[PDB]
RNA sequence: CCCGUCGCCGCGCUCUCCCCCCUC
RNA sequence: CCCCGCGGACGCUACGCCGCGACGAGUAGGAGGGCCGCUGCGGUGAGCCUUGAAGCCUAGGGCGCGGGCCCGGGUGGAGC
C-alpha cells in the first residue's frame, strides 16, 4: 500500500473533476504516530504561553 | 406494564449500609464520607472487635450483577435523542435516563423516542 | 489499512461515548452501536449499515462499495427495502451471505432491521 | 493460615510494550499470535524482544 | 378445637460468651429435657407469633394483627433436650424468653 | 470423496474405541491382580506368626516401610528448624496430611517435628480412603482433582501407574516409583478431628496427640476424613 | 424385529446386576447373536390455480421469523438427571398402609382422623374419614402433614373407583378470559359446588367403609373426635 | 432446522428360537 | 460432486473475551490502578440551558468495596 500512489483528480471551483490530476505526494504515506504528535503538540502548545507569577 | 430485561437474576448484595467515617457520628465538621484511619492507635484501622468496619475489596458484587438496578436494567446517561439511539440495540439489557438538566420540552420528545424504540426509561414522568 | 486505523480510533474519536462503565460508537455505518474493531463502520474497506427510512416506513440498506475508498461522496451505495418484515429479512440476508460480503454482520444487520421495523409500526395503548 | 512467603508471588516482567507505538503494537499482535499457535521458541524469544525496552534493545552494528 | 403445636421458649441466639450468632436460635421445648429425646423435633416448622399495630394480610382469612416468623428445628444443642432453629429472619431480641410454637407439620412418623 | 472421508473418520472412532476398551480391560484386570497381592500379604503375616507361636518362638513382622504424617500444631512461633522440616514434609498448613517413606533418613526429620505433627502406620483402608475421598494431583503446578484416571495416565504413566488402583499400590507397598506418585499426590487437606483432641500440646504415649502412634493414626484419619 | 424380553439380570443392589459380564453374555448367548454388516417433507407442492398463474407453488412449512429480538440467551448444559415431577418416583411411608387412620395436621380439616385408602399417583394420599363422621368428603392430602397411627381397619376387597385419580381431584377455576380491566367484578363463580358425581362416588366408598368401621368397637366416636395436645402430653413421648 | 435427552462410565432389550407364571 | 428446506444464537473495545489453580494480617515505607474529585487550556460532543445554568436544601429513587456519582422534588435566576 505504501508503495502505491494514485492519482488524484484536480477540482475546479465549480467542484468538478478538470481533468488534471496530481500524483499522491509521498507524505501522505508515512508512518502515522498518533504518540510522536501527541507529543510533539503538547510540547510546542506551551512556547506561546506567557509568564504569570 | 413495564418493558422487562432479558434475564432477571437475583442481586446479591453483601453489604446494604454505607461505611461511615470513623467518628463522622460525633462531629459535623467530619462528615460521612469514608476516610482510611491512619493513626497509630486508631482502633478502627486496628480492627478491634464491635468497631466501624473498614471497605475492602472482599466486599465486591458479583460480576454478572453489578452496576445493575433492581429493575433489572444498567443505567444510561442520555443528554438528547442522538444519545438516545445507541440503546437501539441494548434494549433489553440498559436503561436510559435524562439527564437533570435537560429542559421538559426535550425530555418530553426523549421519552417519545424511548417509547417507540422500546428502550425503558428510569425518569419517564420528570417534568411535566 | 483497518487495523492501523483502529489503533487510532480505538480510544480517541467524535463518535466515541465512555460512560456508566459502557462504551458505544456512533458513526453512521455501525450495527449495535459498539466502540469494537469489528463492528466500526469507518475503518473497513465493506460496511453494511442499516437505517430507518427517510419517511417512516421502511429501512435502508447501505453498503461500502469496493472501489472510491478514499472519495466518500461515491463510497456508499444505499437501497431502500420497503417491505413486510420477513421479505425485508429475506432481503439483508441474502445482500450479505450470498454476496459473501461480510458475513459476521449478518445476524446484527438483520436484529437491526428487526428493531427499526418494530420500531415503526404504531405505539400501542 | 499457610506457612508461605508472598514478596516473590508476582514475577517482574514484561508482559507488553510501555511504547503506545501503533506498529510496534501491530507487530505484537502479529507475533503473539505466531507464538500462541506455533510451537517455535523463535517466536516467542521475538515476542518477548520486542515487549523489551530500548536499553535491553540495543543497537547492532554492521561489522 | 386444641393446640396442635408443641410449646418452646426462644432462650436465645447461638453463642459463645463474648459472640453473639444472631442467624440461629437456641429453644427450650417443654418436656424435652435431654438430648436423646430431641430426634422427634428434628425439622419440624417452628413459628413465632406476634401481634403488631397495622393489619397484616391473613393466608385463608381476614387481616388481623397477627404476624408470624417462621422457621424450623435444624439439630439438637446440649445435652439438655434444646434445639437449634433457623428462622426466615432472625429473631427479634424482644422475643427472648417468649414463646414459639412447634407445630409437628412435616412429621416422619 | 465425502465417502472416503466418513470411512477413514469412522475408522479412526473404532480404533480409538478400541484402544480405550483395551486399556479399560488393563486396569480392571490390574485392579483385580492387585486385590490378589494385598490378602496373600495380609494372609502371610498371619500365618508366619501362627508358625512362630507353634514353635514357642515369636515373628517379629518387618518395620513399617510407609507412615502418614499429619501436621497438629499451627504456623505460629515455629522454631527455623522445625519450619524447615515441615516445608520439606510439605505440611505448610494445620490438618495437613502426606505420606512419608520411612528410613533412617526420614525418621530422623520426623523426630524434629515430633511436638508438631502426629503419624503413624496407614492401613490399605486408610490409603484408600485418603486417596478416594481427598486425592489430588499436582499437575502443572495445579491442584487437580483425581476426577479420571487419564489425569493420573498423563503425569505418572511413564512410571507404570495409570489408574487410582496403581496409585493406591505404589503409595501401600512402597515400591520402586514411591517418591514420583507420592510427590505427584498433593498434600491432603483433613479436616479437624470429629470429637476432638485429647491433648494436642503432649505426647502421644503421654496422654496427648504428638508423636508415633503406630496403628492409631487410622482411628485418627477414619475421623479426620 | 424379536419380541422384547426381561431384563435376565436380576438387580440385587440398585446399579449393580446379579450376573457378571461372562455371565451375562452366556444367558445372552451373545456366542451366536453375532453381527458384522448390513423424511418428514420440508415443503408441500400445492396447485395455485389461475390462468397464467404458473402451475404450482412450492410452500414450505416451517416458515422463518418475521422478527428478531435484539439480543438473546445461551441455551443451558445438559444435566443428565432432573426427570420432570411426573416421572418422580413416589415414596410412600411404611406406617401408612391402606385402612390406616390418619390425623391431618393441616388445612380446615386440622386435627380430623381420617381412614387412608390408597396412594394417588401425585404421591398424594386419598382419604375418607366418612363424611357421616367427622364432614371429610373423599380428599387428598399430603403424607408430610398427617400422623399414621397404629390403628387400622382391613379395608382390603373395597372397591375405590378407578376414575378418583389426581385429574379427579384437581382443582377448577376460570376467570377473565375476555374480562381485561377489573372493574366489573368477577367474584360470581366463588361457590365451589359438590358435584352429584362427587356424591354418588362419596356414598359408593363409604357404603363399604362405615360397616367395617362399625364392626370393632367405639372406633365412629374416635373418628368423630380430634386431636389435641393437653398441656402435659408430649408429642415425642405419645405412641400413634 | 421445534429445545445438542450429549461425552466418559455402568447396564437392559431387539435384529435366534423355545418354554414357564400372572394378565387382555 | 450437500440441497423438497438456500439456512443456522453469541462472540473478538485483542488495552478485548474466556478457562483453570493457589492465595488474601499489616505500622514506617515502596509501587500500581482509579469510568475517584477540583480549577484552567487545546480538541471533540451539529453537547446542555430562561419551557430554567451554577449553587444550595431534601423522612425522595438508586449505583459503586470505596473515593464518589447519577436521577426525583424544592429554591435559585445565567451560565454549565
Ligand atoms: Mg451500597
Ligand atoms: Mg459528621
Ligand atoms: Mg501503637
Ligand atoms: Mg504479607
Ligand atoms: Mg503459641
Ligand atoms: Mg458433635
Ligand atoms: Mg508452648
Ligand atoms: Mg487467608
Ligand atoms: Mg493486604
Amino acid at each position: 500500500m505504501a508503495c502505491a500512489r494514485p492519482l488524484i483528480s484536480v477540482y475546479s471551483e465549480k467542484g468538478e473533476s478538470s481533468g488534471k490530476n496530481v500524483t499522491l505526494p509521498a507524505v501522505f504515506k508515512a508512518p502515522i504516530r498518533p504518540d510522536i504528535v501527541n507529543f510533539v503538540h503538547t510540547n510546542l502548545r506551551k512556547n506561546n504561553r506567557q509568564p504569570y507569577a | 406494564a413495564a418493558l422487562r430485561p432479558l434475564v432477571k437474576p437475583k442481586i446479591v448484595k453483601k453489604r446494604t449500609k454505607k461505611f461511615i467515617r470513623h467518628q463522622s457520628d460525633r462531629y459535623v465538621k467530619i462528615k460521612r464520607n469514608w476516610r482510611k484511619p491512619r493513626g497509630i492507635d486508631n482502633r478502627v484501622r486496628r480492627r478491634f472487635k464491635g468497631q466501624i468496619l473498614m471497605p475492602n475489596i472482599g466486599y465486591g458484587s458479583n460480576k454478572k450483577t453489578k452496576h445493575m438496578l433492581p429493575s433489572g436494567f444498567r443505567k444510561f446517561l442520555v443528554h438528547n435523542v442522538k444519545e438516545l439511539e445507541v440503546l437501539l440495540m441494548c434494549n433489553k439489557s440498559y436503561c436510559a435516563e435524562i439527564a437533570h438538566n435537560v429542559s421538559s420540552k426535550n425530555r418530553k420528545a426523549i421519552v417519545e423516542r424511548a417509547a417507540q424504540l422500546a428502550i425503558r426509561v428510569t425518569n419517564p414522568n420528570a417534568r411535566l | 489499512s483497518a487495523h492501523l486505523q483502529w489503533m487510532v480510533v480505538r480510544n480517541c474519536s467524535s463518535f466515541l461515548i465512555k460512560r456508566n462503565k459502557q462504551t458505544y460508537s456512533t458513526e453512521p455505518n455501525n450495527l449495535k452501536a459498539r466502540n469494537s474493531f469489528r463492528y466500526n463502520g469507518l475503518i473497513h474497506r465493506k460496511t453494511v449499515g442499516v437505517e430507518p427510512a427517510a419517511d417512516g416506513k421502511g429501512v435502508v440498506v447501505v453498503i461500502k462499495r469496493r472501489s472510491g475508498q478514499r472519495k466518500p461522496a461515491t463510497s456508499y451505495v444505499r437501497t431502500t427495502i420497503n417491505k413486510n418484515a420477513r421479505a425485508t429479512l429475506s432481503s439483508i440476508r441474502h445482500m450479505i451471505r450470498k454476496n459473501k460480503y461480510r458475513p459476521d454482520l449478518r445476524m446484527a444487520a438483520i436484529r437491526r432491521a428487526s428493531a427499526i421495523l418494530r420500531s415503526q409500526k404504531p405505539v400501542m395503548v | 493460615g499457610v506457612d508461605i512467603r508472598h514478596n516473590k508471588d508476582r514475577k517482574v516482567r514484561r508482559k507488553e510494550p510501555k511504547s503506545q507505538d501503533i506498529y510496534l503494537r501491530l507487530l505484537v499482535k502479529l507475533y503473539r499470535f505466531l507464538a500462541r499457535r506455533t510451537n517455535s521458541t523463535f517466536n516467542q524469544v521475538v515476542l518477548k524482544r520486542l515487549f523489551m525496552s530500548r536499553t535491553n534493545r540495543p543497537p547492532l552494528s554492521l561489522s | 378445637s386444641g393446640r396442635l403445636w408443641s410449646k418452646a421458649i426462644f432462650a436465645g441466639y447461638k453463642r459463645g460468651l463474648r459472640n453473639q450468632r444472631e442467624h440461629t436460635a437456641l429453644l427450650k421445648i417443654e418436656g424435652v429435657y435431654a438430648r436423646d429425646e430431641t430426634e422427634f423435633y428434628l425439622g419440624k416448622r417452628c413459628a413465632y407469633v406476634y401481634k403488631a399495630k397495622n393489619n397484616t394480610v391473613t393466608p385463608g382469612g381476614k387481616p388481623n394483627k397477627t404476624r408470624v416468623i417462621w422457621g424450623k428445628v435444624t439439630r439438637a444443642h446440649g445435652n439438655s433436650g434444646m434445639v437449634r432453629a433457623k428462622f426466615r429472619s432472625n429473631l427479634p431480641a424482644k422475643a427472648i424468653g417468649h414463646r414459639i410454637r412447634v407445630m409437628l407439620y412435616p412429621s416422619r412418623i | 470423496n465425502f465417502a472416503e472421508l466418513k470411512i477413514k473418520r469412522l475408522r479412526k472412532k473404532f480404533a480409538q474405541k478400541m484402544l480405550r476398551k483395551a486399556r479399560r480391560k488393563l486396569i480392571y484386570e490390574k485392579a483385580k491382580h492387585y486385590h490378589k497381592e494385598y490378602r496373600q500379604m495380609y494372609r502371610t503375616e498371619i500365618r508366619m506368626a501362627r508358625m512362630a507361636r507353634k514353635a514357642g518362638n515369636f515373628y517379629v513382622p518387618a518395620e513399617p516401610k510407609l507412615a502418614f504424617v499429619i501436621r497438629i500444631r499451627g504456623i505460629n512461633g515455629v522454631s527455623p528448624k522445625v519450619r524447615k522440616v515441615l516445608q520439606l514434609l510439605r505440611l505448610r498448613q494445620i490438618f495437613n496430611g502426606t505420606f512419608v517413606k520411612l528410613n533412617k533418613a526420614s525418621i530422623n526429620m520426623l523426630r524434629i517435628v515430633e511436638p508438631y505433627i502426629a503419624w503413624g502406620y496407614p492401613n490399605l483402608k486408610s490409603v484408600n480412603e485418603l486417596i478416594y475421598k481427598r486425592g489430588y494431583g499436582k499437575i502443572n503446578k495445579k491442584r487437580i482433582a483425581l476426577t479420571d484416571n487419564a489425569l493420573i495416565a498423563r503425569s505418572l504413566g511413564k512410571y507404570g501407574i495409570i489408574c487410582m488402583e496403581d496409585l493406591i499400590h505404589e503409595i501401600y507397598t512402597v515400591g520402586k516409583r514411591f517418591k514420583e506418585a507420592n510427590n505427584f499426590l498433593w498434600p491432603f487437606k483433613l479436616s479437624s478431628p470429629r470429637g476432638g483432641m485429647k491433648k494436642k500440646t503432649t505426647h502421644f504415649v503421654e496422654g496427648g496427640d504428638a508423636g508415633n502412634r503406630e496403628d492409631q493414626i487410622n482411628r485418627l484419619i477414619r475421623r479426620m476424613n | 424385529k424379536g419380541k422384547p424380553h426381561c431384563s435376565r439380570n436380576p438387580v440385587l443392589v440398585r446399579g449393580i446386576g446379579r450376573y457378571s459380564r461372562s455371565a451375562m453374555y452366556s444367558r445372552k448367548a451373545m456366542y451366536k447373536r453375532k453381527y458384522s454388516a448390513a423424511k418428514v417433507l420440508a415443503t408441500v407442492t400445492k396447485p395455485v390455480g389461475g390462468d397464467k398463474n404458473g402451475g404450482t407453488r412450492v410452500v414450505k412449512l416451517r416458515k422463518m421469523p418475521r422478527y428478531y429480538p435484539t439480543e438473546d440467551v445461551p441455551r443451558k448444559l445438559l444435566s443428565h438427571g432432573k426427570k420432570p415431577f411426573s416421572q418422580h418416583v413416589r415414596k410412600l411411608r411404611a406406617s401408612i398402609t391402606p385402612g390406616t387412620i390418619l390425623i391431618i395436621l393441616t388445612g380446615r380439616h386440622r386435627g380430623k382422623r381420617v381412614v387412608f385408602l390408597k396412594q394417588l399417583a401425585s404421591g398424594l394420599l386419598l382419604v375418607t374419614g366418612p363424611l357421616v363422621l367427622n364432614r371429610v368428603p373423599l380428599r387428598r392430602t399430603h403424607q408430610k402433614f398427617v400422623i399414621a397411627t397404629s390403628t387400622k381397619i382391613d379395608i382390603s376387597n373395597v372397591k375405590i373407583p378407578k376414575h378418583l385419580t389426581d385429574a379427579y381431584f384437581k382443582k377448577k377455576k376460570l376467570r377473565k378470559p375476555r374480562h381485561q380491566e377489573g372493574e366489573i367484578f368477577d367474584t360470581e363463580k366463588e361457590k365451589y359446588e359438590i358435584t352429584e358425581q362427587r356424591k354418588i362416588d362419596q356414598k359408593a366408598v363409604d357404603s363399604q367403609i362405615l360397616p367395617k368401621i362399625k364392626a370393632i368397637p367405639q372406633l365412629q366416636g374416635y373418628l368423630r373426635s380430634v386431636f389435641a395436645l393437653t398441656n402435659g402430653i408430649y408429642p415425642h413421648k405419645l405412641v400413634f
